[PDB]
């Protein structure tokens, strides 16, 4: 469809003191395999990330306009941005086009800059925010993400069990759907330092 | 208008701005007011006296709170004051609509400072004759800022605007210091505004707004006569 | 203490003064009129006289009291055309209040708006400051009657008993002596004072036709212009 | 106006009669007239057509060789140390006339007398100079 | 309404721009700042105007502004008149970054801003900007640079500075104290504390009356460095001790 | 005299000198006299040239079949208001498909000339317009002014020493309403011929004549067209 | 916006701010240039460097195209504006009409733009005068000049700046076709003009050259002192 | 010194001389008066014969703005014709949104608002015109209004404009407002206008009488001077 | 007395326009001639230095095919009138598939002569002469800054305008021939030039009904020089 043209899926999950976020590496037009290097999860500040899924032009465009507004914001105020501020900012950015709405699925995963508090949120394409304490999923297929995540996620996890959890969720979530696949990258961040890995995904 | 719009403010032989100097003089002829930033939060103490006992002070206020956490006072001319206050009142909102969050004192002074700046250079119109003292409490630490006709701003633990502000400024230099509680700041603010006050002081002769880190609050003449009774 | 165009336009003098508005406040006295406002307990009274040089003058056209809204009356001073423009701006903006917010305007916020408009009139150097003055009344919830005075400095204020204009500066000095003491106020007390202060200021002691009494009360909340008959009743009532 | 005097136009009319008496009706006497000023802007053209209509000179600021020439003129009398160099002087300074560098000669000899030397040293010429350099930079 | 106009845009009968002269005279007073070449770094020093201890001083960098990740400026003139320019220029650089997703080179930024300042010189009868500031930053090519914003709309991009009119003796001091390729930012810094130790009229050189900020090269951060008072105090008193060693010859 | 700066200022006597100086701009043009009878309407204008080979500069110019105009003053505003005039003509001539009654037309001239007579930094138009036309009530001769106040006459004149032409007008102008086109035209040149100093003609190429009638469409006549009108003339006395 | 009469006709017939705005050019830095059969060499002087500072950031010569080089006078800022404008122009003439830009064309653009600039309300007439040199298509030499009035005018060699009448007075002795019959004679010829003009301290002298169809190049001041050495030894052989 | 130039500017006395000059410039125009009877309103104008000059029945200061409303103007003529276009279009707007005759009060109030609005700015000049306004209706009666170059809009039973003003409106007190019918006020105002304005001041002139009221059924036009022709008959015999 | 630039004189008329009439008195002088054989026009370039390149000065450019023109005083002010007039003629050729007459270009310029003002900018200081051949043949025209137009036979402008018009009306008649008018004109031209006559000093503007276009060229001119 419109959103499923380029395909793709983004998943973020809150750990104990940390937060995990992951997405597939694949790019392409419909059933055609194009390139597996494509980047979706983008850094904003430190100890905070953001994912995007949908049209790659809207992905890149939103990342650019967003990074613009953030740079002005933090240039004017020496503090780093808070996650809520970023949330309502992206919501404002998506509602600015009502009758000309972009096509994306913003997923924000980042810690509080003041404390270490973990935080996740996901929005609607016209700017409707949503916050959950377990995980926020956006992408092509439902039963895969919601299914495996509801079937797995636990309240308090070390970074390892969190890692393997979102890993199996993204693997078995991808392996049923053809438009998403071709490698998966996982970003797992904490207050102290950021850790990133690359899952081994079937290239089928 | 007629589209003339030429800035009437040129540079003097020394480069000074004539009309801005004169507006600074008009502020100096303003009402005596003071504010103190210390410890728990900010305390703003102005002076409003009636030229005739017909006047009713329950009607118009010298203190117009921008948000529940941020108030404001002034010196100079109310006509301009009310105007730019309506302006900043409207202006904090856009910031809210964007972030859904109270606008920081620093950012208020930033945007209002720019409005006043361009307002000097704007086409064929005088600058303001108002110098603002803005209070606010954000992120646990309160803040006290001061504007000028040219748009520049500073920060003080205590200061004064209006007649004698140098004298009472030096009084606040020695006496006021450190960080002390709302009770102390109110005390010494009633002393320093008691300096240039008339022979009698009443609950309606002054106005005291306070910025707690729980949020800004405007005191009533009830508490004004309560603490000041027993003046200083 | 003046240099440049500052006497011809709106800027600041060497001392910070601006001559235009002080030329306006004395541009009020060209009318040679007297505006009197007295507020009672439940009522508020306005009284103003007029000059009839010709028998061709219609008494109904030169009336200086204007009804902005059902509950809101007003009186002007100064030059005339400025007062009328002010009056249509007033009525207009009241109606916009009712259209936007759907409830009746407190009239205080009306003095705020008209005042700010006067400030915009002071700002532009290529526009005239419009030196007419404005006084209002009305009724509000649990506020009883109110009085407010908007002047062409870009500001508003309102008090118990207030008067501004030619001979009104001494009428305040008579007023403060009449108001206190402890004086309590009935309706006919505030009417009676409404005549007295103007009398002791003028001492013409004349027909009720020249003065015009505007009134508002919380019995009938609507503004009302008095008929000469009942006025003359108060006139032979205050003469004992 | 000095003391109690008026007025601007009467100063303009006394300048005017200066013109007519210079114009003039009718005086062939000479008494030639040499006029000068800093500013030619405020001077009224009413002067120039009667006189001086034919002749007026412009004063340029000196160039490198003129500056150097003038420094040689003023230092002709004063004995200077062997290490005194005019090049760095005329290059470091900007748009100075005769009495400027003549004044730096004067203070150079002043501090040379503070050391009671009949001959000025280039170091004391550069710092003593720096009193006028900083002097125009201070004011 | 034509007699009320001051005709600011027109020339002056000698060929000069009469308003721009005063626009230079504005910077003639007020701020006193400096800046000098540095290998693997750059230096900026600015005198803090109000020495009154009642100030909160919570603004962090005040007379110095951070306009970009790799760039910064030190202003001299009307502070708010400058602020309009900092928001402006910051927005320009930030929208170039928006465009190419690549840090803006200092040059086109400076020049474009200077032309924006020139728009009021060419027309409009407006009050021209009486603000003149400095520039620092790193680029892919020339590395570290310095530039000078002028009131006339020109940029005089240098390797040394004069801010303000007080600093002309500091320019002569620099020409006597110059060098080629020495940083040793510490050397040129003690040179700076020396410059203000003479030019700046207030003696003893109180650390809080002045301020120093540097920008050094890093991978890939390009560190912007604002300093605490104490490690500057040891540099100040250190340099005063160096003058105590210099008077040893007498 | 500093209160004569622009149009905006009312003089101490209440008279804007700008419009007066525009009138004096009208008085410098070459004299012309328009006139009508109870049937036909005629205007006569005298050209002036710069040198010998330079063409005598024309005045009378055709506008619409039923309406022509004379002129004096700035040629710029003359051709401008003339263009606006063609516009006005083809307007009603288009929508209503009828000619234009002169009255409401000239009120449109007054409305077009009004606004520049007031706004700051504006000027009036130097105008010597003399209009002749036929609505259902027949002949009309109007005249304009820089102040935009128009008059309706049996005969009027503007330019240099055109009041002398009126001093010829008064006597015979009760008779001008009677006679036909020809001798009315020679009455017209008898009105213009005194605007010349008495020592020169009144030749062919130096004069322009225009006539319009009830059933006669407006036509310009010059040189060979006025040679029948210029012949059979008795010379002025000495 | 801003609508006012910038410059009017004084009753003598002349404008003021234009004919008078030439005075900023008359006080501007000295620059000259010549055209030749093969190589065109311009000239500039009065650099007046602080000797601790960078010349390329204050650089006084640029190019719209690799074919056409720029040399100006007056104040630097307006030169920036007009230079960028002309760059956009030659770029637009490169878009449509694919050929390179002809000097007469661009110079008509600069000059005309500067004229309608001195026309409209609220515009301070440019106080800059410039020269435009290059190599024609079909290999011809080319130069033009500008004026505050905006009049493009083709010269054989350039005299502007301070002392321009003295400069051109020497160019009376320059113009003989033997100079330049050689290329380094054209270079040493422009250096022999600017050597007479102004101070000619052998340092602030700077020149740019364009040889036939070769792109522009600037000699590093080794050839400034070399050509000054041959001009000096030539003045010694003149004895 | 400069205080007379712009209408935007005040003066050390607190008024504008642009309005004074414009006012006294209107005084130089020929006397044109008006009066209202019980059944209508009688306009009257004296038009002067200067030289010949031109055809009679031209540039008459009597205008017709609406079916029931017309003008009798004085002062600068072009601006008065412009005001006739103004009020004409304004009655077209009232007719547009509503569809009945504009009450004279609101029409005069709008024209007063414009005339006022051109007195505040140095872009335009104060208007050089002063005119009479009158109307009639059965749901209203006969109303007359008088408008000045300052913008003050009130009403009379009768008023006087032009050079002869006070001496002309003096004996109008002999004309009774109600008791006198309009057909008689025709010859009344005829005798005022003919008797006033001595023939030596202007060697020749004429009389124009426009009329609106009940006799014409609300239609406003010139009650034809050849109809009744009562001026000359009476006015010629009235000189003694 | 600085007043609005739009203000009439007390006599009177527009200040700045009447001054622009004087602005032409100093410009380059030229002489056109209208003769039934064709229009011949001529100007003096007024050249200063060997720097000055002689072919770079043109006071005459051919507007259309059949329309030439001359200028005076200021130049880059005339450039706009010239170009835009070419546009007008070409649009006339758009609609009507013919040649815009020489007389209609005149008012097509002088109608936009004075648009200048501030609100709602400076008048043009250049006189023009129109040569051309319409259906009635050779036409020489003359226009001024104020827009006033008159058709001439032999007209002069510039500094020499006065005495050249005197000696011109002295030597003129209606029976002239083309080269006769050419050499008779350059007689006055070589009386009104300070430097001796050469190929560079002048340029000729000539148009004839069937002899075209022309324009004109040197080396014919270089012969006409010695033809005196």
């Amino acid at each position: 469809s419109i959103m499923s043209y380029n395909g793709g899926a983004v998943m973020a999950m809150k750990g104990k003191n940390c937060v995990a976020i992951a997405a597939d590496r694949r790019f392409g037009i419909q059933a055609q395999m194009v390139t597996t290097d494509f980047q979706k999860i983008f850094p904003m500040g430190d100890r905070l990330y953001i994912g995007l899924a949908g049209l790659a032009t809207d992905v890149q465009t939103v990342a650019q306009r967003l990074k613009f507004r953030l740079n002005l914001y933090e240039l004017k105020e020496g503090r780093q941005i808070k996650p809520y501020t970023l949330m309502s900012m992206v919501a404002n950015l998506l509602y600015e086009k009502r009758f000309g709405p972009y096509y994306t699925e913003p997923v924000i995963a980042g810690l509080d800059p003041k404390t270490f508090k973990p935080f996740i949120c996901s929005l609607d394409l016209i700017g409707c925010p949503m916050v959950t304490d377990d995980f926020v999923v956006s992408g092509t297929c439902a039963e895969q993400m919601y299914g495996m995540c509801e079937s797995l996620w636990e309240p308090n996890m070390d970074p390892d069990h969190l890692f393997e959890t979102i890993s199996q969720a993204m693997l078995n979530a991808v392996d049923r759907d053809a438009v998403s696949g071709m490698g998966v990258i996982v970003h797992i961040i904490e207050k102290d330092k950021i850790t990133t890995r690359t899952l081994k995904a079937r290239m089928d | 208008e007629r589209g003339y719009s030429f800035s009437l403010t040129t540079f003097s032989p020394s480069g000074k701005l004539v009309q801005i100097e004169y507006a600074l003089a008009a502020v100096a002829g303003g009402a005596p007011s003071v504010g103190i930033k210390a410890a728990n939060g900010v305390v703003l103490a102005t002076e409003k006296k009636q030229k005739s006992i017909l006047y009713d002070e329950r009607s118009v206020h010298k203190v117009e709170p921008i948000t529940k956490h941020i108030g404001l006072v002034y010196s100079g001319m109310g006509p301009d004051y009310r105007v730019l206050v309506h302006r900043a009142r409207k202006l904090a909102q856009q910031y809210y609509l964007v972030y859904q969050e109270p606008i920081p004192t620093a950012q208020l002074v930033q945007r209002v400072a720019s409005v006043m700046q361009e307002y000097t250079q704007s086409g064929g119109v005088r600058p303001f004759g108002v110098s603002l003292l803005i209070c606010g409490w954000n992120e646990g630490r309160p803040y006290l800022f001061q504007s000028d006709p040219s748009g520049a701003y500073f920060a003080w633990k205590a200061t004064a605007m209006g007649k004698n502000y140098v004298n009472g400024k030096t009084f606040l230099e020695k006496r006021y210091n450190e960080d002390l509680e709302l009770e102390d700041a109110i005390h010494t603010a009633i002393l320093t505004l008691k300096e240039s006050f008339e022979g009698q002081m009443t609950e309606d002769n002054i106005e005291v707004g306070i910025c707690n880190e729980a949020g800004f609050r405007r005191l009533t003449p009830t508490e004004v006569k309560d603490y000041l009774a027993a003046i200083a | 203490s003046s240099a440049g165009f500052d006497r011809h336009i709106t800027i600041f003098s060497p001392e910070g003064r601006l001559y235009q508005v002080e030329y306006a406040f004395k541009a009020i006295n060209q009318g040679g009129l007297t505006s009197v406002a007295v507020r009672g307990k439940d009522c508020a009274v306005i009284v103003t006289q007029k000059k009839v040089p010709d028998k061709l003058l219609d008494s109904s056209t030169v009336t200086h009291l204007f009804k902005i809204t059902e509950n809101i009356g007003c009186v002007m001073t100064g030059m005339t055309a400025d007062s009328r423009s002010q009056v249509q701006r007033a009525r207009y903006e009241a109606a916009n209040w009712k259209y936007k917010y759907g409830y009746e305007i407190p009239v205080d916020m009306l003095c705020k708006r008209i005042a700010d408009i006067s400030q915009v009139y002071t700002q532009n150097a290529e526009m005239r400051p419009l030196g007419c003055c404005m006084i209002l009344i009305g009724i509000d919830e649990e506020q009883g009657p109110q009085v407010y005075k908007c002047d062409p400095a870009g500001y508003y204020c309102g008090f118990k008993a207030t008067a501004a204009g030619v001979k009104q500066t001494e009428s305040t000095s008579f007023l403060e002596k009449k108001v206190k003491k402890k004086f309590d106020w009935t309706f006919e007390q505030t009417v009676e004072t409404a005549i007295t202060c103007l009398s002791t200021v003028l001492s013409i002691d004349f027909k009720p036709s020249e003065i015009e009494v505007g009134v508002v009360t919380v019995e009938n909340p609507k503004f009302r212009i008095l008929t000469e008959a009942e006025i003359d009743a108060h006139l032979v009532a205050l003469a004992e | 106006y000095d003391s109690n005097s008026g007025g601007e136009r009467e100063i303009q009319r006394t300048m005017l009669e200066l013109l007519n008496q210079l114009d003039g009706f009718d005086s062939r006497g000479d008494v030639k007239v040499i006029m000068a000023t800093n500013r030619i802007e405020t001077l009224d053209p009413a002067l120039i057509r009667p006189g001086r209509i034919d002749r007026k000179i412009e004063f340029p600021l000196p160039d490198e060789k003129t500056k150097k020439r003038i420094f040689q003129i003023h230092t002709s009398r004063m004995t200077l140390a062997d290490d005194v160099t005019l090049d760095d002087l005329i290059m470091a300074k900007d748009d100075l006339s005769g009495a400027d560098i003549k004044a730096i000669c004067t203070e150079a000899g002043l501090m040379a007398l503070r050391e009671r030397r009949m001959k000025v040293t280039n170091e004391d010429f550069k710092k003593s100079k720096e009193n006028v350099l900083y002097k125009k930079q201070e004011g | 309404s034509r007699r009320y106009d001051s005709r600011t845009t027109i020339f002056s009968p000698e060929g000069r721009l009469y308003q721009v002269e005063y626009a230079m005279e504005a910077i003639g007073h007020a701020g006193t700042c400096l800046g000098i070449l540095a290998n693997d770094g750059v230096l900026l020093a600015a005198e803090r105007r109000n020495i009154h201890k009642l100030l909160d001083e919570v603004f962090f960098s005040e007379k110095i502004y951070k306009l970009n990740e790799d760039m910064a400026c030190s202003v001299a003139g009307i502070t708010s008149d400058a602020n309009v320019l900092t928001n402006e220029l910051r927005l320009i650089a930030q929208r170039y970054l928006l465009q190419y997703q690549e840090p803006i080179p200092c040059e086109q930024l400076v020049t474009a801003l200077c032309d924006i300042k020139q728009a009021y010189t060419q027309f409009g009868g407006k009050r021209p900007f009486g603000v003149s500031l400095l520039y620092i930053g790193w680029d892919k090519h020339y590395g570290f640079q310095l530039y000078q914003s002028d009131p006339s709309g020109n940029y005089g991009g240098w390797k040394a500075t004069c801010i303000g009119n007080n600093s002309a003796a500091a320019v002569s001091m620099l020409k006597q104290d110059y060098k080629e390729g020495e940083m040793t930012l510490k050397s040129a810094l003690a040179l700076a504390i020396k410059v203000l130790n003479k030019t700046m009229d207030v003696s003893k050189l109180s650390a809080e009356k002045v301020e120093i900020a540097t920008l050094t090269r890093e991978n890939g951060k390009t560190v912007i460095r604002v300093l605490k008072q104490k490690e500057v105090e040891q540099l100040i008193k250190k340099h005063e001790e160096e003058e105590a060693k210099a008077e040893r010859e007498k | 005299n500093q209160y004569d700066n622009d149009v905006t200022v009312w003089s101490p006597q209440g008279r804007i000198h700008q419009i007066e100086y525009a009138m004096e701009a009208v008085k410098q043009g070459s004299a012309t006299v328009g006139l009508k009878s109870k049937t036909h309407a005629v205007l006569v204008a005298l050209k002036r040239a710069q040198s010998e080979l330079a063409a005598h500069q024309k005045k009378i110019l055709h506008v619409d079949n039923h309406i022509g105009i004379s002129i004096a003053g700035l040629t710029a505003d003359a051709r401008l208001l003339c263009n606006f005039m063609r516009q006005e003509c083809l307007d009603s001539r288009f929508v209503f498909d009828r000619p234009l009654p002169v009255s409401r037309l000239v009120s449109l001239i007054g409305s077009k000339t009004q606004i520049p007579t007031q706004r700051y930094g504006r000027r009036p138009y130097g105008v010597g317009l003399l209009i002749a036309g036929y609505d259902d009530m027949g002949p009309h001769i109007f005249q304009t002014c820089p102040s935009a106040n128009y008059f309706d006459c049996r005969a009027m004149s503007i330019g240099a020493r055109s009041q002398s032409a009126r001093t010829y007008l008064e006597r015979h102008m009760s008779e001008f309403m009677e006679c036909n086109l020809n001798e009315l035209v020679k009455h017209g040149l008898r009105a213009l011929r005194e605007t010349l100093p008495a020592e020169q003609d009144l030749t062919t190429k130096n004069v322009s004549i225009g006539i319009v009638g009830k059933d006669l469409e407006f036509t310009i006549y010059d040189d060979d067209d006025v040679s029948p009108f210029l012949e059979g003339l008795e010379e002025r006395p000495q | 916006s801003y609508d006012r009469a910038i410059t009017v006709f004084s009753p003598d017939g002349h404008l003021f701010q234009v004919e008078y705005a030439q005075e900023a050019v008359k006080k501007g830095s000295t620059a000259v240039g010549v055209r030749g059969r093969d190589i065109v060499v311009l000239g500039v002087e009065k650099k007046s460097v602080a000797k601790l500072q960078d010349e390329r950031t204050v650089r006084k010569i640029c190019a719209l195209d690799d074919n056409v080089c720029m040399a100006f006078a007056g104040l630097t800022a307006d030169a920036r504006i007009v230079i960028n404008r002309a760059r956009v122009e030659c770029q637009s003439h490169r878009l449509t009409v694919e050929d390179p830009v002809t000097v007469e064309y661009i110079t008509r653009y600069i000059a005309s733009l500067k004229q309608r600039y001195t026309q409209s309300n609220g515009r301070r007439p440019f106080g800059i005068s410039a020269l435009i040199v290059g190599f024609d298509f079909d290999g011809t030499p080319r130069l033009y000049q500008t004026d505050p009035s905006g009049t493009y005018h083709a010269w054989k060699a350039n005299a502007i700046g301070r002392g321009a009448k003295s400069v051109r007075e020497f160019l009376e002795k320059n113009y003989t076709d033997e100079a330049i019959e050689t290329d380094d004679l054209t270079i040493k010829l422009v250096i022999k003009a600017l050597l007479e003009v102004v101070q000619s301290g052998g340092k602030n002298i700077e020149l740019a050259v364009m040889r036939r169809d070769q792109s522009l190049k600037i000699l590093n001041p080794e050839e400034i002192e070399k050509y000054v050495a041959e001009i000096e030894k030539e003045k010694e052989e003149n004895e | 010194t400069g205080y007379d130039l712009s209408a935007s500017t005040f003066s050390p006395d607190g008024r504008v001389f642009q309005v004074e000059y414009a006012m006294k410039a209107v005084e130089n125009s020929s006397t044109a008066i008006g009066i209202r009877c019980k059944d209508g309103v009688v306009f009257g104008v004296e038009k002067l014969v200067l030289s010949k000059l031109y055809e009679e029945g031209s540039n008459k200061r009597l205008f017709n703005v609406d079916r029931h409303v017309g003008m009798a103007v004085a002062g600068l003529l072009a601006d008065a014709r412009s005001l006739a276009d103004i009020a004409r279009e304004e009655a077209s707007n009232f007719r547009s949104n509503f569809g009945y005759n504009i009450p004279l009060k609101h029409l005069a109030d709008r024209v007063a608002m414009y005339v006022h609005a051109y007195t505040l700015y140095s872009a335009v000049r104060p208007f050089g015109c002063s005119f009479m306004l009158g109307s009639y209706s059965v749901n209203d009666g006969a109303q007359l209004y008088m408008i000045d170059p300052s913008g003050v809009s009130y009403g009379y039973w009768g008023c006087a404009i032009g050079k002869a003003r006070q001496a002309a409106k003096t004996e109008i007190e002999k004309l009774q407002m109600k008791e006198m019918t309009c057909r008689d006020i025709v010859k009344e105002v005829a005798k005022i206008i003919y008797i006033v304005h001595d023939e030596v001041k202007d060697k020749a002139f004429e009389l124009e009488l426009s009329w609106v009221g009940e006799l014409t059924n609300g239609r406003h036009e010139i009650v034809p001077k050849d109809i009744r022709e009562e001026a000359e008959k009476y006015a010629k015999e009235s000189l003694k | 007395y600085d007043r609005g630039v739009n203000t009439f004189s007390p006599e009177g008329r527009l200040f700045q326009v009447e001054y622009a009439i004087e602005a032409i008195k100093l410009g380059s002088t030229a002489i056109g001639i209208q003769t039934s054989e064709g229009v011949c026009l001529a100007v003096e370039k007024r050249i200063t230095s060997p720097l000055m390149e002689p072919s770079s000065i043109e006071k005459i450019v051919e507007i259309d095919a059949h329309i030439g023109c001359a200028m005076s005083g200021l130049i880059a002010d005339a450039k706009t009138l010239i170009d835009k007039a070419r546009v007008e003629t070409q649009n006339h050729w758009f609609t009507y598939n013919e040649t815009m007459t020489v007389e209609s270009v005149t008012q097509a310029v002088s109608n936009l002569a004075l648009q200048f003002g501030e609100e709602d900018s400076r008048p043009f200081g250049v006189a023009l002469l129109f040569g051309g051949v319409d259906e009635k043949g050779p036409q020489l025209f003359h226009m001024d800054p104020s827009g006033t137009f008159v058709q001439c036979d032999a007209r002069a402008i510039g500094s020499a305008s006065e005495g050249a018009q005197s000696s011109l009306q002295e030597v003129y008649h209606k029976s002239m021939t083309l080269k006769e008018a050419i050499k008779s004109s350059l007689i006055i031209l070589k009386q009104v030039m300070e430097e001796k006559l050469n190929a560079t000093n002048i340029e000729l503007a000539t148009v004839q009904p069937g002899q075209n276009f022309h324009m004109f060229t040197k080396e014919e001119l270089e012969e006409v020089i010695k033809d005196i």
